């Protein structure tokens, strides 16, 4: 990161400081290196950040120049087709499994996020054109 | 390997036989897997085994018990377990056998609906239930004209009788309709009665194989029903170990000396009788026995036998008993003789019809005769005992045979059988604390079985196989032949049984001498225990058990001295005493023998036939409605000989898929020539699987490794496609957050 | 016998 | 199945059957008899010879010949005749088929019980074989493993002790005293009363008139003084002719020869002797319990009386502290062939046959060292 990524990513960090003392939990670090472009598992955030416990995650909070050195860690498109071809061989995917597969295996998500994001990309029949919607969440 | 964190094993519990854990930290090749559990254990790894693996959730809990990538025990006592307590199913196929779990509570699955959906129905297309053995074995006697057998096994008291009812049923509405299954079912209280003792695990232990012929017409409309028997027991009408008794009917008769008819028989407390008192225990708890014979005599009345009849055969059972009273004063070391006016005996010849001092001279002596000459000589107390018993052993016997063809003549027809099909309710493999001969018994027989049934198995595999043209050579014959040659073989223990009856002095000592030097180093199935000289071990298919010999040669015995069956036969007061015996070598040969021959009748009549197996469990002791317990469960899977076939299976290629199946689960790994390369892809042994001309096989680890890797990579798709939605999400909350 | 009897 | 035959080759009856019943079905006298007379009518059916039950129906116009004497087989081409007759007309059975199970007395010459293999094997092809000892046999008969075996049947007597299913070889004692010896002394003692039986078939009646009504004397010497004394003894008999003769004290006195052998000038001492004299030949151990049996064994053993006249007289010899008891079941004469039926019908037996194979390979000297 350069200096003018640097000053752009701790003016980001101080937006996502909710008590003014220029510091998010750890629990938002992952949230900000997303934000800024970053694609981390909930199991690279932790291992970034230390695999801290529950009270610190939940409580504990830290400055930008500690997330700095996590943001660079986690930082050093025909996958995520067939990711979704997973779940498929006509171009389309069934709302209610992509909702059940979503909100029941992987790194679970709630049913909001998942309303949220499939919110006007499934069809009538309850089909998903995948490619646009990768597309539509890569932009 | 297989063992990786988010790996699922069982481990061995007395709680329950088995118990889940999870593999919290990857296995790798020493000493300790870290495992989490229902909450820190640890588990030595020790020599050797590893400890099996669990079912993926798309096996468990399916119909058939052999589409399941791991055959073992605990696999199988979960599918049965969650398939009973959650569905409230109880039959299941475990391959060819269908298994019928005892609910003690009745379930309205059986109505003539039912029985209609099922009609046409293959097996296979069909949730299992008795009437798609009913059924398939009803439309292959129509389709190939060879007779049928349903053969139904287990512990008594785990419904045998009700899977037989609900058979017949079924071929009475499906043939619609002589009325034989009401005749058929009011047979069952005497055929207990008589054919029934209570046992130290269980009460109404059935002692006999009993077998249903149900004949058709070349209508395949229902004739009519004829009844079979087979492997009873007759020693137990002499000689009972400590905690059982007698068949019912003796006791039914004494308790109800109380009523004035039985006045005459001058029957006595139930503790009066030689045959009776032995077991110390007289009265069965729940059970009021003078009640029940108001039932027997009853069913006696409603299959036609004549109330003179029925005055006979309890004046034979009171002889039966008097006579067990007999009591023999030795003489002499050779010789013996019967008390002076000796009150038993004295009420044995009035009850049957002969006089005193023939039966006092043909008790204490036998006779032989040359052809020129005959020589009247005395005998010892010992052998004077043992004609007693044999005596009693035989008319037993032969009362037993009267009673059924007596019901034969209620049940047979004019119209004679086209064809039959055939109902067999047999006792499975048997261990308690103590064993002997007729444990023995029991064992050997189910060892024949369960040859019969493993030889039908890999003819069906054969068949199967050159459908899918798949070779036979892949597969191989499981053979428990050389147990049954150590039990039944020349020099085997059968053989030096009734060998060392003969022998003079012969004595239980002797006889285990004999049997370890024939066999205790020649024979790899045949074992002493460690720290005793008077037992042995049999490994049998089963179990290995420990018999006892101390036994064996009381019970073995019979011979039974022409004289005084003919003393019988002249007797005068009733018709029944001569009819029973009217119809030479038999009345030497031991009861050994006679059991190995009625169990070759009984394998004719099987090999005759086409079989098709049931068994039942009794899940629980105390007659619970919907309760499970493994302990119980574990013991009768076992003495069912189920855990072996789903071993043997185990051996096979068990687990079967279309092409279409496989191909619908596993694109997300990826016709016919589509699927023959994913499984080169998917699976380096080309041993771990055939492909067949609609299926493919595999051996019994693979289904569950495409799983899991099926579970992987899907796994990975969704928390790539989770981690990018959810930042995506994020970079839009963070507008949310400006805002 | 062949000596000591007849036989 | 398969069942062993059992023979018997005794003197006087031959008795055969099938292993495992109780009785012979077979029983015959192994005699055979030539015509010596001129044959007068043309198309007769004129037959070289006889055997068994024939002639003795024949015997008027034959001589008898027994080919059997103390046990030894003096004449084999009229032995082979006996077999011969034995299965195919009395059993009805083709020897091939069966084994087959031969009895002998102990401590005679090799060469019978070879020759007796010999022919078995090489003229009627039998499976296999095996020759065993008759008092051996009485035990499984009598269903004991420990007792002294007194067995006498024609021809000769042998006392053997056994215990615990262990023969004790030095022990044995042969005797050829019984048998036809009592028939031939009793021709002579009748001979005094005017009676004279010279030819073969009037044996044959004497042995009939001794089976009918000789008895041992259980004091001899009172018995000859009663007798003399007085006629309240005596019986008599009727001859094939309906003649009729009279016996006195002759009737006991020939069965008293068999404990007095000086009377037909034997060397040495009766029975209960013989089977003293036995019993001092074994291990101070084991007298008591041979003390306590002795079973009594084959025909000659049959004369009323001689059980108690034996067990008297040996509680005379015995120390008096001892259980002397006799056995003698009635069916003592069948004794030797019960137990060879109880024994060839034995699982663990069934190694113990000579099977044609070893003979092939080793000849009929094998005899010897398989069989006792
Ligand atoms: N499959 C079943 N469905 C319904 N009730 C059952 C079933 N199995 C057992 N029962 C009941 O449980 C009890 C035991 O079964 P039952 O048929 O009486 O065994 P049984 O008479 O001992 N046959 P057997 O053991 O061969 O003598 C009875 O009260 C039955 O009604
Ligand atoms: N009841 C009898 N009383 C006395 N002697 C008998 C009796 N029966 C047979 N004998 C004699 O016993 C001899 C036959 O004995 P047996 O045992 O048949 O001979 P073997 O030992 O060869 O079979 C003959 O001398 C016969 O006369
Ligand atoms: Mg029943
Ligand atoms: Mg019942
Ligand atoms: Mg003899």
């Amino acid at each position: 990161f350069n200096k003018d990524q640097l000053e752009e990513f701790k003016e980001a960090f101080e937006l996502f400081d909710r008590v003014g003392d220029g510091k998010i939990l750890y629990s938002q670090c992952g949230d900000v290196m997303r934000a800024l472009g970053q694609n981390p598992t909930n199991a690279e955030v932790l291992k970034v950040l230390g695999n801290p416990k529950s009270d610190e995650l939940k409580s504990r909070r830290v400055d930008f120049e500690t997330f700095l050195p996590m943001l660079q860690a986690v930082a050093k498109y025909e996958d995520y087709l067939e990711g979704f071809r997973v779940f498929d061989g006509n171009g389309k995917v069934m709302g209610a499994e992509l909702r059940h597969v979503l909100t029941t295996l992987g790194e679970k998500m709630t049913e909001e996020e998942v309303e949220t994001v499939l919110a006007g990309h499934e069809d009538s029949n309850g089909c998903i054109n995948y490619e646009a919607f990768l597309k539509h969440i890569l932009s | 390997e297989l063992y990786t964190k988010y790996a699922r094993v069982w481990i061995p519990d007395p709680e329950e036989v088995w118990k889940s854990a999870e593999l919290l930290k990857d296995y790798k090749p020493d000493k300790v897997l870290q495992l989490r559990l229902e909450k820190d254990l640890e588990y030595c790894l020790d020599p050797k085994e590893l400890p099996p693996l669990r079912n993926p959730d798309i096996l468990v809990g399916e119909n058939d018990l052999t589409a399941l990538s791991y055959l073992h025990e605990p696999a199988v006592l979960h599918n049965l377990k969650v398939r009973f307590i959650d569905s409230k199913l109880i039959y299941t196929y475990c391959g060819i056998v269908l298994v019928a779990i005892n609910p003690y509570e009745q379930l309205p699955i059986y109505g003539e609906d039912i029985i209609n959906a099922y009609s046409g129905q293959n097996m296979g297309d069909m949730d299992p239930h008795i009437f798609a053995v009913a059924e398939e074995a009803y439309k292959q006697m129509a389709r190939d004209e060879r007779n049928q057998s349903i053969i139904v096994s287990g512990e008594s008291g785990a419904g045998k009788t009700v899977s037989a009812k609900y058979a017949m049923r079924y071929f009475a509405t499906v043939s619609g309709s002589a009325n034989v299954e009401e005749k058929v079912l009011a047979s069952n209280p005497i055929m207990e009665s008589i054919g029934n003792a209570k046992t130290t695990r269980n009460d109404n232990s059935s002692r006999f194989g009993k077998y249903i012929e149900i004949g058709f017409d070349k209508r395949y409309r229902i004739i009519g029903a004829n009844m079979r028997t087979y492997l009873l027991e007759k020693s137990r009408v002499v000689f009972q170990a400590e905690e059982e008794r007698n068949y019912h009917i003796f006791y039914q008769l004494c308790a109800s000396a109380a009523l004035p008819e039985f006045k005459t028989l001058r029957l006595g407390n139930a503790n009066y009788f030689h045959y009776t008192k032995q077991g110390g225990s007289p009265v069965i708890d729940g059970i009021d026995d003078a009640k029940e014979m108001v039932n027997t005599r009853q069913a006696c009345t409603l299959l036609g036998i004549s109330d003179s009849y029925q005055m006979g055969i309890f004046r034979i059972l009171a002889g039966i008993l008097h006579l067990g009273n007999v009591e023999f004063a030795s003489r002499d070391s050779d010789s013996c003789a019967i008390p002076p006016k000796h009150d038993p005996l004295t009420i044995f010849c009035d009850l049957m019809g002969v006089d005193y001092e023939e039966m006092a001279h043909w008790l204490c002596h036998r006779k032989l005769a040359t052809a020129t000459e005959t020589y009247i000589k005395p005998i010892s107390k010992l052998h004077a005992i043992n004609a007693r018993d044999a005596l009693a052993k035989h008319i037993y016997a032969n009362l037993f045979n009267w009673i059924v063809d007596h019901v034969n003549k209620a049940l047979h027809s004019t119209v004679k059988q086209h064809s039959f099909i055939g109902v067999l309710d047999i006792y499975g493999f048997e261990t308690f604390e103590i064993n002997s001969f007729e444990q023995f018994c029991i064992n050997y027989a189910n060892e024949k079985l369960q040859q019969q049934f493993n030889m039908h198995v890999f003819k069906l595999e054969q068949e199967e196989y050159m459908k899918e043209q798949i070779p036979w050579t892949l597969i191989d014959f499981y053979d428990n032949q050389p147990c049954i040659n150590l039990i039944e073989a020349k020099m085997g223990v059968l053989d030096l049984l009734d060998e060392e009856c003969k022998m003079p002095k012969g004595s239980d000592d002797t006889w285990a001498q004999k049997l370890y030097n024939t066999h205790l180093n020649k024979c790899a199935l045949f074992e002493k225990p460690r720290l005793s000289n008077k037992a042995f071990i049999i490994k049998h298919f089963a179990d290995k058990v420990e018999y006892q010999c101390e036994g064996f040669l009381e019970k073995n015995k019979d011979t039974v001295y022409e004289e005084q069956i003919k003393v019988l036969k002249s007797s005068k007061k009733f018709k029944l005493l001569p009819e029973l015996f009217q119809d030479s070598k038999e009345h030497k040969k031991t009861v050994g023998h006679q059991f190995r021959n009625s169990l070759h009748l009984l394998m004719e009549t099987l090999n005759a036939t086409t079989p098709h197996y049931v068994r039942c469990i009794k899940p629980n002791d105390f007659k619970f409605p919907f309760t499970f317990d493994e302990k119980r469960a574990v013991q009768q899977l076992r003495a069912c000989g189920v855990l072996e076939t789903i071993r043997i299976s185990a051996a096979g290629f068990p687990s079967r898929w279309t092409y279409q199946e496989f191909f619908s689960r596993y694109r997300v790994l990826m016709r016919k020539q589509t699927c023959k390369n994913v499984l080169e892809k998917l699976i380096l042994d080309k041993d771990k699987y055939q492909f067949g001309k609609t299926k493919i096989f595999f051996r019994a680890g693979q289904v569950a490794y495409l799983e899991k890797i099926r579970a992987d990579k899907l796994r990975a798709a969704c928390i790539r496609i989770q981690k990018t939605i959810r930042g995506w999400l994020m970079r839009k909350k963070y507008m949310r957050m400006r805002r | 016998w062949x000596a000591x009897c007849p036989a | 199945e398969t069942t062993a035959l059992v023979c018997d080759n005794g003197s006087g009856l031959v008795k055969a059957g099938f292993a495992g019943d109780d009785a012979p079905r077979a029983v015959f006298p192994s005699i055979v008899g030539r015509p010596r007379h001129q044959g007068v009518m043309v198309g007769m059916g004129q037959k070289d010879s006889y055997v068994g039950d024939e002639a003795q129906s024949k015997r008027g116009i034959l001589t008898l010949k027994y080919p059997i004497e103390h046990g030894i087989i003096t004449n084999w081409d009229d032995m082979e005749k006996i077999w011969h007759h034995t299965f195919y007309n009395e059993l009805r059975v083709a020897p091939e088929e069966h084994p087959t199970l031969l009895t002998e007395a102990p401590l005679n010459p090799k060469a019978n019980r070879e020759k007796m293999t010999q022919i078995m094997f090489e003229t009627f092809n039998v499976p296999a074989m095996y020759v065993a000892i008759q008092a051996v046999l009485s035990l499984y008969a009598s269903g004991r493993t420990t007792g002294i075996v007194l067995d006498s049947g024609d021809g000769v007597t042998h006392n053997v002790p056994i215990y615990e299913g262990y023969a004790l070889p030095h022990a044995i004692m042969r005797l050829d005293l019984a048998g036809r010896d009592l028939t031939d002394y009793l021709m002579k003692i009748l001979t005094e009363r005017g009676y004279s039986f010279v030819t073969t078939a009037e044996r044959e009646i004497v042995r009939d008139i001794k089976e009918k009504l000789c008895y041992v004397a259980l004091d001899f010497e009172n018995e000859m003084a009663t007798a003399a004394s007085s006629s309240s003894l005596e019986k008599s008999y009727e001859l094939p002719d309906g003649q009729v003769i009279t016996i006195g004290n002759e009737r006991f006195r020939c069965p008293e020869t068999l404990f007095q052998p000086s009377f037909i000038g034997m060397e040495s001492a009766g029975i209960h002797e013989t089977t003293y004299n036995s019993i001092m030949k074994c291990d101070i151990d084991i007298r008591k319990d041979l003390y306590a049996n002795n079973v009594m064994s084959g025909g000659t053993t049959m004369y009323p009386g001689i059980a108690d006249r034996m067990q008297k007289e040996i509680t005379a010899l015995a120390p008096s502290t001892m259980k002397i008891k006799i056995i003698a079941p009635p069916e003592r004469k069948y004794s030797v062939w019960i137990g060879g039926s109880i024994l060839a019908s034995l699982s663990t037996f069934q190694q113990m046959w000579i099977t044609k194979q070893e003979y092939d390979e080793a000849g009929p000297s094998i005899v010897h060292r398989k069989c006792f």
